[PDB]
């Protein structure tokens, strides 16, 4: 019976500690994966805007070509 | 022949404090521990419950246990609060939240060793220890969980001694929490295995007595504790005063317990007093009829629904012994069917000249098979919740497993079937 009394209290510790452990790791994983997702959304947004600038440089150059071949 | 008294939890300490106030008065001991009595027949067996200290002071051999200081601070301030040994107050700060698992496995396990150190100290100073008596409730957490934990540890250290308890059974009529059937079932499982004798004090019976008999509509714990302390006084008279019947815990157990597991007693008392009641002195025939009546039982069981295995009656005060014997013989002859025929002379009678209080009273102690009605009521309530796993998270959250509940439920159902078997014999 003393053997079981020690198994009960150790089971309670192992469960609370393991719960605290999992929650800590899952929260850090969520905050990290969120950071990655938000930064990816901004990176794609800026990539789209940059592709638009590259196109404006190509338009200004396309005018430079037409003016010289006039 | 010393008895080590232990009181645990709110209930255990409240009924325990009253028991000490009551007997201290009976033995002529004042709150300071000094003797000022008008008879010496108060000091003859005073050593059964009191130790003798330095300036001719008598100190209760009591250990006060609780996981919350509240109730024990109330005791220390009450009338006889100064009578107890200050070192014998052993208490924690985080209570038990009416959770058996907390009292037995977590909170209680942290405090238990320090209690055992006090128990051991009180035992080492015993010329010849007969055993221990624990007061507690089975519906709470400290008295229920930690109390049965203490019983288990004490038995390991003193396997050859008697373990006696005054166990207050829970009832919806006087309830503190819905998890009382869980706590009670878990405790009864411990009691069936680790006690030699348990006095079943039912809060349902104490309530019905206060309500239906005394007409105390809206009774308080103080009202229930009035009956308890009076019954506790009566059932321990044979141990505190010079006598021949059930004079010690072992002889009481030998006379009252025919089967090891069937050691749950139904106390009874007469007259049923109400705190500050009126004028008459009950004749011996009146005392006898009342103490055997279902309405005077401290356990909510109808003795007419079962049979008595053994009975111990105690009369207190100046009365005719011839009339006592005539009345005691008459109750049995008039109800011989309710006493098992296979246990000859199973009703023993004792008389004490010193009355409680009152001019004359009678205390009944019965090992009846009808006690199964108490265990059935609890088992029904326990099953109604366990079937749907209600409130189990509070217990499993402390480390306990569902298997432990299934075993406690099963052991109590076995106890009921055993009481029924001997009722049909
Ligand atoms: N007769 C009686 N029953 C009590 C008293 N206090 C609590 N109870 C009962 O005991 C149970 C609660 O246990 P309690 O002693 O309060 O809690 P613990 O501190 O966990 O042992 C319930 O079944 C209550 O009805 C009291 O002073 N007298
Ligand atoms: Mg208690
Ligand atoms: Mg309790």
């Amino acid at each position: 019976k003393r053997e079981h009394e020690r198994e009960v209290i150790q089971k309670a510790i192992e469960e609370n500690n393991n719960f605290i452990k999992m929650a800590k790791e899952k929260l850090a994983q969520k905050m990290e994966s969120n950071k990655e997702n938000r930064e990816a959304h901004l990176a794609a947004m800026l990539e789209r805007l940059q592709e638009k600038d590259k196109h404006a440089e190509e338009v200004r150059k396309n005018k430079e070509l037409k003016e010289e071949a006039s | 022949r010393e008895i080590v008294h232990i009181q645990a939890g709110q209930c255990g300490n409240q009924i325990g404090a009253k028991f000490w106030e009551v007997i201290s008065d009976e033995h002529g001991i004042d709150p300071t521990g000094s003797y000022h009595g008008d008879s010496d027949l108060q000091l003859e067996r005073i050593n059964v419950y009191y130790n003798e200290a330095t300036g001719n002071k008598y100190v209760p051999r009591a250990i006060l246990v609780d996981l919350e200081p509240g109730t024990m601070d109330s005791v220390r301030s009450g009338p006889f609060g100064q009578i107890f040994r200050p070192d014998n107050f052993v208490f924690g700060q985080s209570g038990a939240g009416n959770n058996w698992a907390k009292g037995h496995y977590t909170e209680g396990a942290e405090l238990v060793d320090s209690v055992l150190d006090v128990v051991r100290k009180e035992s080492e100073s015993c010329d010849c220890l007969q055993g221990f008596q624990l007061t507690h409730s089975l519906g709470g957490g400290t008295g229920s969980g930690m109390g049965t934990l203490l019983i288990s540890k004490i038995r390991e250290e003193y396997p050859d001694r008697i373990m006696n308890t005054f166990s207050v059974m829970p009832s919806p009529k006087v309830s503190d929490t819905v998890v009382e059937p869980y706590n009670a079932t878990l405790s009864v499982h411990q009691l069936v295995e680790n006690t030699d004798e348990t006095y079943c004090i039912d809060n349902e019976a104490l309530y019905d007595i206060c309500f239906r008999t005394l007409k105390l509509t809206t009774p308080t714990y103080g009202d229930l504790n009035h009956l308890v302390s009076a019954t506790m006084s009566g059932v321990t008279t044979c141990l505190r005063f010079p006598g021949q019947l059930n004079a010690d815990l072992r002889k009481l157990a030998v006379n009252m317990v025919p089967f090891p597991r069937l050691h749950f007693f139904m106390p009874g008392f007469a007259p049923l007093t109400s705190r500050g009641s009126q004028y008459r002195a009950l004749t011996v025939p009146e005392l006898t009829q009342q103490m055997f009546d279902s309405k005077n039982m401290m356990a909510a069981c109808d003795p007419r629904h079962g049979r008595y295995l053994t009975v111990a009656a105690i009369f207190r005060g100046r009365m005719s012994m011839k009339e006592v014997d005539e009345q005691m013989l008459n109750v049995q002859n008039k109800n011989s069917s309710y006493f098992v025929e296979w246990i000859p002379n199973n009703v023993k009678t004792a008389v004490c000249d010193i009355p409680p209080g009152l001019k004359m009273s009678a205390t009944f102690i019965g090992n009846s098979t009808a006690i199964q009605e108490l265990f059935k009521r609890i088992s029904e309530q326990f099953t109604a919740m366990f079937r749907r796993k209600a409130f189990l998270h509070w217990y499993t959250g402390e480390g306990m497993d569902e298997m432990e509940f299934t075993e406690a439920e099963s052991n109590m159902n076995d106890l009921v079937s055993e009481y029924q078997q001997y009722q049909d014999a």
